[PDB]
RNA sequence: AAACUCCAGUUGACACAAAAUAGACUACGAAAGUGGCUUUAACAUAUCUGAACACACAAUAGCUAAGACCCAAACUGGGAUUAGAUACCCCACUAUGCUUAGCCCUAAACCUCAACAGUUAAAUCAACAAAACUGCUCGCCAGAACACUACGAGCCACAGCUUAAAACUCAAA
């Protein structure tokens, strides 16, 4: 979990920000912004990691990454909302779908397949 | 060939579109003057679009704001204040006659 | 309960004609719509009669709008005959 | 109705016939009961609105094609 | 459109769930 | 056309003026077209802004008496 | 200057006065325009009860009460009882939508009082408690 | 995020009023907010009696805090405006100028609905 | 752009040691924010 | 008529209930469904299709357990009507509707008009309704009634739900 000082994505890059006053990194930081400002970053760490061309976002693998964050997204509030059954069933289908990107991609490209699987920590298995 | 032929363009007498008298300000919830001007006096009941005039984005910010201003306390609610009853009158309905 | 009082649906009498002021006030609640609205709250309508009840009287409203439409397009055309013979 | 009066005018002058009132259903369609068995039907009809009143077609339109009449129509 | 259909239908169900309180 | 551009912004600034149309006569001459024509006829001289362009016809007219109240 | 249909405000400083007294201090007519009976209760300004009439208490009984005729009745009995302890100018603040409704409202005028103003405080919620189910009759 | 406190305070005198605005904007510095500015609406007189700790009011004071504090910090110091005795009423609500207000070209007309029904002589 | 316009606004926020000095400059001005509008669309402001 | 008469009216204090106007808007959501305020989390998918039974949901009613209780209210009791009145009308009150935790798994769950893509030409088209078609796929259906049944299986369901025949019978529906 990035910790809460980690600058935002947009204005990490904006040049003169590492010497400001500590308040102004404090308003820019993830702690004064909401959870999809915490997601972006997870899914910048990820691609990093595992593409090769994180710039590319449309490919097969982006796309495993960007709904795996909201895989935990979802099991984070329903930790706390057990009886939220809308959120319940964005879960499963959102893992459904999942399942359908890690089939095709391990049978065009088995390479990164097991890098994703390893990067996610993803134990893929057959469907019965 | 003939240079008289009509030419394709787009309407060029259209006239600019319609505004509401709310477009482009914004309504905020501490401003009573503003909306009380769209309830009425001896109920406290919110005008419709067809009294008001304004359209559907600016009526539901009124609505939003007057329900919001109501449970602050900000504005009356079964009444229209006094003091905004010699204001502009900007919705189309007359009572008295 | 919790609000001033004598400021709502109040009406002033003038030169103590009481029959004006009533018909005034009774013009604001209904225009309002206070007077139907105590009427259908004296016994539950249930939702389903409710939503059946909105839509008879919106569909009303939109033939008599355009009914009317009509009604006062076409009284340009109650004028006299102008070829009376042919 | 407008045009009615200039109308029979002009088929006057041109020794020609006109009809400006109300078509009452079967003039052409039912001629030998209404005028005889010998009448002759028109061998041309021209309109000069092929409207009624009611802003619809003339039923003339339709009753001519019926009878094989040609028709000319503005 | 009528409910003759129905009622044959309304009355084979109470008929039914009057039999199964008797036995 | 290509001068109903022309004509929006004439009658937009000036609108209808006190001469009436008279649509009978088939060689009739409005204000604003006599205001295209010699719109069009600075053109031809190889203006290629409409601002200028419009603001040089409006002078010429005045010159010859025409008159060009603005709804101002 | 003229005249407006809106209370006078009390913070507010005014010239209409009655009887020189301020709208404030005026009593108040607190009519109850009910379906069956109709009940007529003045008060003053410091809610202190002057008098109470009606149709029950004028001898009516049954679907006498919800009559026309009944609720003027119970209004020259409140008009006659109130008349006497210096009562000629009132605020009316009728609840209801009764038959006694506005016959009260004449009632009340039969018996010397001058009505200065109108007040409509008919129960209406935002929905609030259900009322009993529609009736077939 | 940013937010705004609208708080409504007893009516007191002003040694009292700067004491409780100091209180209430130092439970949200303890929070980890990072108050902006303080605008006074000025004292009115409510729109309805509202009652609180056992006493009725009929007068209070207007009083605007804008601020920034994360979203755990918002539900945090609604508690602690409902224990303030000199805390009539308090409500934070995301502040309206970070909420960008969309363009609008005009009001689009709506013409009639056509086809609705077959073209038929019924 | 925005980070230089914050750096700047950062300075007026209010802190602990200048905590009590802003609740004093508050309680001595009033900000309006009631602003009513007639039928052309014109802002009325009040005159207070 | 019964009922009530610590009853009624004004004023004041006071909710684990329900959410006028706006809404002449037509939005969200898979549907069910959702219309008081604020805040937090948050609304799958860069081809489509894809299940009575897998997986997960599903109005009202209802069960079990513990709380709450303004009002309404099956049952029940009383009053009246009536040839009778186990009803319609009046009164009172309960289960229930609410919350928490589990279950049940139904609907005229019907916009009775499947999902995706596309067209407006030709023979427009039995009728009515909400104009008529094309491609592709899944699901379903083949006289009426017996039958939202019986048996069997499965299910926290034990007067239940789902799935679901035949014989006898008619020449119509
Ligand atoms: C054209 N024939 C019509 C038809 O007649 C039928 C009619 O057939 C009846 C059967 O006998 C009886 O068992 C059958 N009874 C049963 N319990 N199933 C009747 O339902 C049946 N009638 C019918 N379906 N409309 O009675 C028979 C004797 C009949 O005349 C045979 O042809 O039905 C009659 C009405 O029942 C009509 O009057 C006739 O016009
Ligand atoms: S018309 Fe642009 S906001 Fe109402
Ligand atoms: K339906
Ligand atoms: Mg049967
Ligand atoms: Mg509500
Ligand atoms: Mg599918
Ligand atoms: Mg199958
Ligand atoms: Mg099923
Ligand atoms: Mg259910
Ligand atoms: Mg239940
Ligand atoms: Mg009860
Ligand atoms: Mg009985
Ligand atoms: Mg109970
Ligand atoms: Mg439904
Ligand atoms: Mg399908
Ligand atoms: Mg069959
Ligand atoms: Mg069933
Ligand atoms: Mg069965
Ligand atoms: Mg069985």
């Amino acid at each position: 979990d990035p910790p809460p000082s980690t600058l935002l994505k947009d204005y990490q890059n904006v040049p003169g920000i590492e010497k400001v006053d500590d308040v102004v990194k404090r308003l820019l930081s993830l702690e004064m912004a909401n959870k999809k400002e915490m997601l972006k970053i997870k899914q910048e760490q990820f691609m990093k990691k595992i593409v090769a061309n994180p710039e590319d976002t449309r490919s097969l693998e982006a796309r495993i990454i960007a709904l795996s964050v909201k895989i935990r997204s979802y099991e984070e509030h329903l930790e706390k909302h057990r009886k939220d059954k809308a959120h319940k069933r964005y879960l499963l289908m959102s893992i459904d779908q999942r399942k359908k990107m890690l089939k095709n991609l391990r049978n065009t490209n088995y390479d990164v397949f097991e890098k994703i699987c390893w990067g996610l920590g993803i134990e893929y298995t057959f469907p019965p | 060939s003939n240079e008289d032929l009509p030419i394709s363009m787009e309407n060029p007498y259209k006239e600019p579109l319609k505004k509401c008298i709310l477009c482009g300000k914004h309504v905020d919830y501490k401003n009573v003057q503003l909306l009380s001007q769209f309830v009425s006096p001896f109920t406290g009941c919110i005008y419709g679009r067809h009294i008001t005039g304004l359209c559907g984005k600016k009526q539901k910010e009124i609505t939003k704001a007057i329900k919001r201003a109501q449970i602050m306390g900000f504005m009356p609610v079964t009444y229209k204040d006094p003091a905004y009853l010699k204001d502009p009158k900007v919705c189309n309905i007359r009572y008295r006659e | 309960a919790k609000h001033l009082k004598f400021i709502a649906r109040t009406v002033m009498v003038q030169e103590g004609n009481v029959e004006s002021a009533y018909r005034t006030l009774n013009r604001i609640l209904t225009m309002d719509g206070l007077i139907e609205d105590i009427k259908h709250r004296r016994y539950y309508e249930k939702p389903c009669r409710r939503r059946q009840r909105e839509s008879y009287e919106r569909c009303r409203r939109i033939y008599n709008m355009e009914m009317a439409r009509k009604i006062n397009f076409l009284m340009r055309k109650n004028r006299a005959d102008p070829w009376q013979g042919c | 109705r407008q045009f009615s009066y200039l109308i029979e005018n002009m088929a006057r002058d041109c020794g020609e016939y006109a009809h400006t009132r109300y078509f009452r259903g079967g003039m052409l369609t039912n001629a030998r009961l209404l005028f005889g068995p010998t009448v002759r039907l028109p061998d041309l009809i021209i309109f000069l609105h092929t409207l009624n009143n009611i802003f619809e077609p003339h039923v003339a339109v339709r009753d001519a094609a019926k009878m094989n009449i040609p028709t000319v129509g503005i | 459109k009528n409910v003759l259909k129905i009622r044959r239908r309304k009355m084979n169900h109470h008929k039914y769930r009057k039999l199964v309180k008797k036995t | 056309y290509h001068e109903d551009r022309i004509r929006a912004k004439f009658y937009s600034v000036y609108g209808s003026g006190q001469r009436a149309f008279d649509l009978f006569n088939p060689n009739f001459k409005s204000t604003c077209q006599r205001f295209v024509e010699k719109y069009t006829e600075l053109q031809k001289l190889g203006e290629t802004d409409e601002e200028k362009l419009f603001v040089e016809t409006g002078k010429a007219l005045l010159a010859e008496g025409v008159i060009l109240r603005r709804v101002g | 200057t003229k005249f407006s249909i809106y209370p006078p405000i009390p913070g507010e400083e005014s010239s209409l006065r009655w009887a020189g007294k301020k709208f404030e201090e005026i009593p108040i007519a607190h009519i109850k325009a009910s379906h069956n009976n109709t009940q007529i209760q003045v008060v003053s300004a410091s809610n202190e009860p002057l008098a109470f009439a009606s149709c029950g208490t004028e001898g009516f009984r049954n679907a006498k009460k919800g009559t026309g005729i009944a609720a003027q009745t119970a209004g020259i009995a409140a008009a006659a009882r109130a008349k006497q302890k210096g009562v000629i100018h009132i605020r009316v603040v009728v609840k209801g939508l009764g038959p006694g409704r506005l016959s009260a409202m004449h009632g009340l005028i039969m018996g010397g009082l001058e009505v200065i103003s109108i007040t409509d405080n008919t129960p209406i919620p935002h929905n609030g408690c259900r009322p009993r189910k529609a009736r077939k009759l | 995020p940013r937010y705004e406190l609208a708080l409504i305070l007893k009516a007191m005198q002003r040694p009292e009023t700067a004491a409780t605005l100091k209180r209430t904007i130092e439970a949200l510095m303890d929070r980890g907010a990072i108050v902006r500015d303080l605008e006074n609406l000025g004292e009115r007189a409510l729109p309805y009696r509202i009652s609180a700790h056992s006493q009725q009011h009929n007068r209070g004071g207007y009083f605007l805090v804008d601020f920034y504090a994360p979203t755990a910090a918002v539900e945090s110091m609604v508690e602690h405006l409902s224990r303030d005795i000199d805390v009539i009423r308090g409500n934070i609500v995301k502040h309206p100028l970070t909420q960008e207000l969309k363009e609008c070209e005009g009001i689009v007309p709506v013409p009639l609905a056509e086809k609705l029904y077959s073209t038929k002589k019924r | 752009r925005e980070v230089l316009q914050l750096q700047e606004e950062v300075k007026n926020f209010i802190t602990r040691e200048n905590l009590e000095a802003r609740v004093e400059a508050a309680l001595d001005s009033r900000k309006n924010y009631n602003w009513a509008i007639t039928r052309e669309g014109l802002v009325v402001r009040p005159q207070r």
